[PDB]
């Protein structure tokens, strides 16, 4: 699996680079719940939600293109580690209300975007 | 590039041997502020203590009466780029 | 451009580790896929130690800092895979494990960040 | 590569116009099972219905007495590689 390796790297590099640009540009605007790190998780949820519904209806796509979107792009674009340190930093700052809110908005929000992705492509069919 | 240095550093209240200082917080996630203070004259040793990021005030006790003290405040703050790092200080002078 | 290479070199290593770990292990326990958990817990551990270490060594190159955090930990961890696993359990009517997944990933990743931070802090 | 196809598909109970089927679940996150059934002699339309992934049993009603029915079950399941996808079926024949 070397063709598979390139799907992960090409997809992942595009995702990580989008996260890097979005996070450095926007995170500082609202430091209680950094919007760049949120947007990349909500966007990745939206992409993989649509991918969930789409790959079901098109079962004979190449595993290359499937692996490039999910493990590559969505894997690289989203982040749990950045989400953790933001929360951890708020916890050490004594900012529990926003630490809790961050956890809810990221988790609840990402599932909502996955649902919106899934149910838009499902309904458009 | 938002400023992580505090602003509006001033003495709100003062006895002969203590100062109450307050500052406007920077628009970043401050973990703690480090307050340093020492006698402006010469080379008496400068002391520092920390206060939590939730607090935007501090009491400096055990000072000498009628002495010029230099007082600085800097933050230890989270940012996406630098992670935990120390800001540049904001400084004031105050005679007891 | 130097910063861009840190993100790509770090990110590619992280994404590749996630890809190998997830495809190998996730199927062993499908209620709470262990490969996706391990990569998040490991990324939390790495960035926790990174939190404490970069504080005490403030004049390191932003290249090496950016390669570990945005690159490796960014690429290694995943929120999207975490979401679909939970979403799939929610559509399967498996609420108990959907909830458990959310708690174990969130609570666990903070614990590993704390362990990373407090080990390096306690070690001078 | 764990099998997402069910096993041990069988009729546990049967009247002249109904069958109760059960199956051993596959070791994957099944979202729902799709049960299909039709008359084995291949000139009558096959019908399908779904049951939730939590359930490992299903009742097929309104059948004809003394007729050979082909009954298949397949899953719609989450996997890391394929996301949501449909498994291959497991099939049995049963005369009412
Ligand atoms: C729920 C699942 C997650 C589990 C794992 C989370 C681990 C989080 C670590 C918390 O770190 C502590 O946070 C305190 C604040 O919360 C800080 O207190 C500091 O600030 C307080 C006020 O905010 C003061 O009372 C303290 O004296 C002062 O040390 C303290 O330094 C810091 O080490
Ligand atoms: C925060 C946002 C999270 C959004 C999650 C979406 C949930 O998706 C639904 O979950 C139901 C619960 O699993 C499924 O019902 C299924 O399971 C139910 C419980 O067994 C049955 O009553 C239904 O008929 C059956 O369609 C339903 O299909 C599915 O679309
Ligand atoms: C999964 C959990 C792992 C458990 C490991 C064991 C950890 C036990 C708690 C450590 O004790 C804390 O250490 C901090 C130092 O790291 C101190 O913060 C002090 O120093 C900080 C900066 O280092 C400042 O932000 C604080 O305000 C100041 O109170 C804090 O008082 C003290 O209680
Ligand atoms: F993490
Ligand atoms: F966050
Ligand atoms: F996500
Ligand atoms: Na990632």
């Amino acid at each position: 699996m070397i063709k598979s390796l390139f799907a992960v790297i090409i997809g992942g590099s595009v995702g990580c680079t989008l996260r890097w640009l979005l996070s450095t540009k926007f995170n500082s605007l609202f430091p209680n719940l950094p919007p760049g790190t949120l947007v990349v998780n909500l966007l990745a949820g939206l992409i993989i939600g649509t991918a969930l519904a789409y790959f079901l209806r098109q079962p004979h796509l190449d595993p290359f293109w499937k692996l490039m979107i999910t493990t590559g792009l969505c894997g690289g674009l989203s982040t749990f580690s950045t989400f953790s340190v933001e929360v951890f930093a708020l916890l050490q700052a004594g900012n529990y209300i926003w630490a809790l809110t961050s956890v809810l908005v990221h988790v609840i929000g990402s599932l909502i975007m996955s649902a919106l992705g899934f149910f838009i492509i499902t309904i458009l069919f | 590039s938002v400023s992580s240095v505090p602003t509006k550093l001033e003495v709100v209240a003062a006895t002969p041997t203590s100062l109450l200082i307050s500052w406007d917080a920077p628009a970043v996630t401050v973990v703690h502020y480090v307050i340093t203070y020492g006698e402006t004259g010469g080379n008496s040793p400068v002391q520092e203590f920390t206060v939590p990021g939730s607090k935007s005030t501090a009491t400096i006790s055990g000072l000498k009466p009628g002495v010029d003290y230099t007082i600085t405040v800097y933050t230890m703050y989270y940012s996406y780029s630098d992670l935990y790092s120390y800001s540049s200080p904001i400084s004031i002078n105050y005679r007891t």
